[PDB]
RNA sequence: AACUGGCGAUGCGGGAUGAACCGAACGUAGAGUUAAGGUGCCGGAAUACACGCUCAUCAGACACCACAAAAGGUGUUAGUU
RNA sequence: UUUGCUCCACACAAUAUAGAUGGAUACGAAUAAGGCGUCCUUGUGGCGUCGCUGAACCAUAGCAGGCUAGCAACGGUGCACUUGGCGGAAAGGCCUUGGGUGCUUGCUGGCGAAUUGCAAUGUCAUUUUGCGUGGGGAUAAAUCAUUUGUAUACGACUUAGA
């Protein structure tokens, strides 16, 4: 028999951890923690996504599950190079969080005619799904 | 300033308001704690205070300086004809207390208990529990369902009893009706006991036994409006007192600018509900013998 | 507001006896130009025999940090007045700018010793980056190697007053 | 089908007021779903109706209505300032009001 | 928004929840509050017991029957806080207090319906971890509330009933999802997804 | 100060296994199972190599690091209780009146009864907690031994004996009478 | 007693309440902006944003102002050798 | 003491609505942790996945939603009965096998709308009453006066009295 402990691991802040700045001039953009200033603030860079090098608060950014290898204090050019090498934005887009964000964005961007089309399609799908439930 | 000499307050603050009881019959405020292991049994009985008398008995107190000697004691004799149980009510426990769910009565109701239900009994049609017995008067019409309700719910079961005012020598003719808790067995056992004992007499020789400490719940003797001197026991004012000496001299200080609730005031004396405890049964006797 | 680093250089009023005075310069953190000149005159009065009426300010230039986007330790030597006496102290803070460094220095002074900008003098602010030179544990603990840590008990702010499921503090 | 609402639900909350003095000529309106002055700006300059029912028929109907308009915002939480043709009865504090989409600009 | 809003009290700070609910009632929203016995107060249980003992000490000298009435129930403690935060001596305050309802546990009409949460008043979200707090049920039982055990038993019964209901609902929902997957990957579903639903 | 990371290590013997849910920890080995709820301290646990458990506190103050030390010590104590077990030996010390200590069993509850302490008619009754066994050690007199798996339980039972044996209304420095904890150790000590 | 400003003689907004304090002085109305004071609810206005400190088994909470001292505490925090 | 009283549906008259204009849309517990799914030594278990707000999910097209026809209706959704239940915390609601009808926008059609005149809330879902519209319905008490004294200033109380 083995001694077993619950994993209890949740999204450490570190150098190279990519975050989603949610409020401010970017407001929903990807960046990378370049250095850790204090327990409540970090110097971050978002060169590929469009976030300038800046000191920000972990209470202003949201850490994301994914990260990539990055030397501490790396400049904007090096951070962009390693970001492109690791394809961080492709993995972010593949993640269901970004898919949810994009779905929400488009659903807010829908027009009235598109909403009517959504209604008609949803009625059709409801008919088929109720028929399937009855057949099962 | 302080009182020059200290003295205990006159009267008990836990027994006021010294007002008349809500009824002539004093209800049991709290029944004894329920125990499920013990058999179903009445926790109370209804008697009529007959009077007082004197007994002689050998005191058996192993250690008193005057032990194993005859003593004279004053005893109270209460006339207790067997109380007729008819009816049973159920109480469900709620975040608000015990709530009465339903009461189920029996087939035949006595004339005395119907008189209790009535006020102008002689000039009446005697229409009481007639349609109730019509709902009854069958084997399983609608009363067994209420019994099942009391079994499924009603964590407290209280039987309903009435006194035999006709058997007692009173000139009342109106029965006294009360509830007695059943503190034995499950709820099913309590309801079964109540149903089997529906419409019949329970004897106090079965309820209580000799050498038992019980509580007497009763309304004290009424004495009407009374002054402070006899109502609370305050001092009589001196002989040379203008406009009365059977009074409380100071009924309060300047501040607070109000007469306080704790000051002794003239008012009703007696006719209060009271629960005296630790009364030893010296005899449980029957009148079907000399 | 947020402080700004100024260099204020001024002299005494040039007289016939001694033209071209010594042209004293100071580096001071102030809200803007007016408070910068005020603080320069206050310190120059504390140090040298000259007042604002008897002198002039020949230049006041803002100094931007050479690199405002790299983390560097800062050693701040300050003197401040308490309710009892005057004390000199030395603090170390990790920050990206000198102006933000004195921002946090003033905030921490007010928080920990109830000292106000009125009562605080900044004697010196030195940028450093060498480990084993910083003397404060509350800075060396972040300058430790491969520093990574979680943020337990995440609290998410809500816009609406009512939420329809119990919150989760995971991260 | 079952929904015919062409307005936006709101609540008449109170009058414009200081701590101990109120001004009945201006009312405070809480628009439903609006939590910021930014959406309050879109709701600016828009007609409002307070619709109530009276037991007496006046002009062929038992329903009476007071007309006003969102004119400007109030505070940082999406509350707006409305001026009505007649000041609201002040018994309608926390009462349902309708904000119409006209005069429309979109 | 809703005609009636039902908030459970478990995990909520009494003062913050009372302030939020009072503001909503004044704005015109009917509110019922359940789990008032599971409501929370920040601070040590001894501190809150001492505070309630001072409250109990406060009473009219010449007639305690007209003095302040110290209700011992947790729901009435929450009501006292809310009435302190509502101007209760005017008709508007009476209207707001009529709009408010508070209960211990969740009676049938509200345990058969939805309960919402108030993040601004939640103990987990608000209190710093490690800071001591108090349970309204325990404090009420200490100061003389006589129905903690009855409410606990009734809440246990309701919780079992709700657990069985949730098991049934979860089974039905997972069957619905399985059938939706079977009837999925259709033109309509693909069109909705590509559109953005 | 808010120390960013405070980590500590607890070793486990090869014959013991530790199961750690959120903050309820059970330890099972040769002498049985022990359980502890630590839901009042906010400390994280991790397993290193099935023989080492790291106990971590993030962004904690002085009190939080003290609590981390306390939880490490408590889990250590419970692990050594499950492996070796605890034994508290107590002596009865009397000047004139022999202290009569026996074990009674009311409905099988295993009470400890003390009589003749200072020649009084008192009967000092102490409940015995679960997991604690009382033995009157042979080869030595006026000795009692409480042996158990939970150090807290055995020590609290010993403290209950001491508290009943406290003397009243007398100068204690002269009336040193009582039942005192002489030894605290392991059942498997020096084995 | 001195100088000045006020109250008396004066409302108004704020200090809950108050002759003097803080703002500001006054015809009847409308719109806008503020002063002093404030924005959890009472109560109009951020359960703002940022950094710290504090846990009190008599906490602390905004001048006039409605009180507290000497002394002490590896409680906790920050500061020469 | 010349239809009084209860229950069940209705043109018509309400100090009027503290204020519906699609839905109050039901696990619990924890938060230095959970939800769902899966796999098994069914356990404080391995693995996968989710959150990062309800910006959700249901319901939503039709004279305020008409009239009339078709296509795989093996569905969905209003109305009224008993069978089978569950729910006493304030249950007054939650389900369920059954039969009759409507509607169906799941897909395709045909006819109608106007003139409320450029906007007027432009009127839509409670407690009772009637010399009512009629179908079921078993036809009592209390008070005063008299009396009692377990009561009592008067009231009140405790009884009696065809």
């Amino acid at each position: 028999t083995d001694s077993i402990v619950k994993a209890s691991n949740w999204r450490l802040v570190e150098v190279g951890r990519v975050v989603l700045i949610k409020k401010g001039q970017s407001a929903g953009k990807l960046a990378a923690i370049v250095e850790i200033i204090d327990q409540k603030k970090v110097l971050i860079d978002g060169p590929k996504a469009g976030v300038p090098r800046q000191a920000i608060n972990l209470g202003q950014v949201v850490l994301t599950p994914l990260t990539f290898a990055l030397p501490r204090g790396a400049r904007t050019a090096t951070v962009s190079k390693k970001w492109a090498a690791a394809a961080v934005c492709e993995k972010w887009a593949a993640s269901s969080w970004a898919k949810k964000i994009a779905q929400r964005e488009r659903r807010a961007a829908l027009t009235d005619f598109e909403r009517f089309q959504v209604m008609v399609l949803r009625k059709q799908k409801r008919y088929t799904v109720k028929k399937a439930l009855a057949k099962a | 300033s302080h009182r020059k000499y200290e003295a205990p307050r006159h009267g008990h603050l836990g027994f006021l308001p010294r007002k008349r009881a809500a009824s002539i019959r004093a209800r049991v405020k709290a029944f004894p704690k329920d125990d499920r292991s013990k058999p179903v049994a009445l926790t109370s009985f209804l008697g009529y205070k007959a009077g007082m008398t004197t007994i002689v008995r050998d005191l058996d107190r192993p250690g008193s300086k005057f032990h194993k000697r005859e003593v004279v004691e004053a005893v109270t004799v209460v006339d207790t004809p067997p109380v007729v149980v008819v009816g049973v009510v159920g109480y469900v426990e709620t975040p608000r207390g015990l709530r009465s769910l339903t009461t189920v009565w029996a087939e035949h109701l006595s004339d005395e208990v119907k008189r209790r239900f009535y006020k102008n009994w002689y000039k009446s049609k005697k229409k009481a529990f007639t349609k109730y017995s019509a709902k009854y008067a069958q084997d399983g019409a609608g009363i067994e369902r209420e019994l099942a309700r009391i079994k499924k719910y009603a964590s407290v079961v209280r039987v309903l009893v009435h006194t035999q005012i006709r058997k007692t020598p009173l000139a009342q003719k109106k029965a006294h009706l009360a509830e007695i808790q059943l503190n034995g067995g499950s709820i099913s056992e309590k309801v079964d006991w109540a149903r089997e004992h529906f419409e019949k007499t329970v004897a106090v020789d079965s309820v209580f036994e000799q050498n038992e400490m019980i509580d007497a719940i009763a309304v004290t003797k009424g004495h009407g409006f009374e002054g402070v001197t006899h109502r609370w026991g305050t001092k009589k004012l001196p002989r040379k007192t203008h406009r009365g000496l059977r009074k409380v001299a100071c009924i309060g200080a300047w501040h607070p600018a109000h007469v306080m609730w704790s000051v002794a005031r003239a008012g009703q004396r007696g006719y209060h509900s009271r629960t005296s405890i630790n009364h030893k049964i010296y005899r449980v006797g029957k009148g079907d013998d000399e | 507001a947020h402080f700004k680093e100024y260099q204020v250089i001024g002299r005494r009023l040039p007289t016939e006896s001694v033209p071209e005075p010594k042209l004293f310069r100071m580096r001071i953190f102030a809200s803007n130009e007016v408070i910068a000149k005020s603080r320069y005159w206050y310190f120059l009065q504390k140090l040298h025999k000259v007042k604002k009426a008897s002198g002039e300010i020949v230049s006041i230039n803002q100094i931007n940090e050479a690199h405002p986007t790299k983390v560097k330790n800062f050693g701040v030597w300050v003197r401040y007045d308490s309710r009892s006496g005057t004390h000199n102290m030395y603090k170390e803070i990790r920050d990206v700018s000198r102006v933000a460094a004195v921002e946090t220095l003033y905030q921490d002074m007010a928080a920990r010793h109830r000292a106000r900008f009125r009562s605080i003098h900044i004697l010196k602010v030195a940028e450093i980056e060498k480990t084993a030179d910083v003397k404060r544990q509350y800075v060396k603990q972040f300058l430790t190697k491969d520093l990574k840590f979680p943020l337990p008990h995440r609290v998410q702010k809500s816009t609406k007053t009512f939420s329809y499921k119990r919150p989760s503090t995971f991260y | 089908a079952e929904s015919h609402r062409l307005y936006v639900k709101g609540k008449h909350l109170s009058y414009q007021r200081s701590k101990r003095v109120n001004n009945p000529n201006v009312s405070l309106i809480k628009i439903e779903g609006v939590a910021t002055p930014q959406d309050a700006q879109f709701y600016l300059g828009k007609r409002i109706a307070y619709v109530y029912r009276a037991s007496k028929e006046v002009r062929g109907s038992k329903i009476r209505v007071m007309w006003g308009k969102v004119t400007r915002t109030h505070g940082n939480s999406g509350v707006v300032r409305a001026t009505f043709r007649n000041n609201l009865p002040a018994k309608t504090f926390g009462a349902s009001v309708r904000i119409f989409l006209y005069p429309s600009n979109i | 928004v809703e005609p009636v809003v039902v908030i459970d009290g478990k995990g909520h700070l009494v003062g913050r929840l009372a302030s939020v609910v009072a503001k909503q009632l004044l704005n015109g929203q009917k509110i019922v509050v359940v789990r008032a016995e599971e409501l929370n107060i920040s601070g040590e249980f001894f501190r809150n017991k001492l505070k309630y003992h001072d409250f109990l000490r406060k009473a009219t000298a010449f007639n305690k029957t007209r003095g302040p009435f110290h209700f011992r129930a947790p729901s009435r403690i929450f009501y006292k806080a809310l009435r302190g935060m509502v101007s209760h001596k005017t008709a508007r305050g009476k209207a707001a207090l009529e709009r408010l309802k508070v209960f211990e546990g969740i009676p049938p009409p509200y345990d058969k319906k939805k309960r919402v949460v108030v993040p601004q008043a939640l103990r987990v979200l608000r209190l710093k971890p490690g800071r001591k707090y108090t349970t309204l049920g325990k404090l009420s039982t200490s100061v003389g509330w006589k129905y903690e055990d009855v409410v606990a038993k009734l809440e246990a019964k309701r919780k079992v009933s709700s657990a069985e209901y949730y098991a049934k609902k979860r089974a039905f929902t997972k069957k619905v999802a399985s059938a939706n997957a079977t009837a999925a990957e259709s033109d309509v579903a693909k069109q909705l997804a590509a559109l953005g639903y | 100060m808010k120390y960013i990371q405070t980590e500590q290590q607890i070793e486990v013997p090869e014959g013991v296994t530790v199961s750690i849910k959120s903050r309820i920890v059970k330890v099972v080995g040769p002498r049985g199972t022990l359980t502890k709820n630590l839901k009042h301290i906010d400390v994280t646990f991790t397993k290193v190599n099935n023989q080492l458990i790291k106990v971590a506190v993030h962004n904690g103050g002085r009190k939080h690091v003290a609590a981390l030390r306390t939880v490490k010590s408590l889990v250590d104590n419970m692990i050594t209780g499950v492996t070796k077990g605890y034994k508290y030996k107590m002596r009865y010390v009397y000047a004139h009146f022999p202290i009569n200590v026996n074990i009674v069993e009311k409905d099988g509850a295993k009470f400890i009864e003390v009589r003749n302490f200072l020649g009084d008619k008192k009967i000092r009754n102490v409940p015995v907690r679960d997991g604690v066994t009382i033995e009157f050690s042979t080869n030595v007199k006026d000795e009692i031994v409480l042996s158990g798996n939970s150090v807290e339980d055995v020590s609290q039972n010993a403290a209950d004996l001491q508290q009943i044996c406290r003397v009243r209304n007398k100068d204690i420095r002269k009336f040193l009478d009582g039942i005192y904890v002489s030894h605290k150790g392991f059942i498997t000590e020096d084995l």
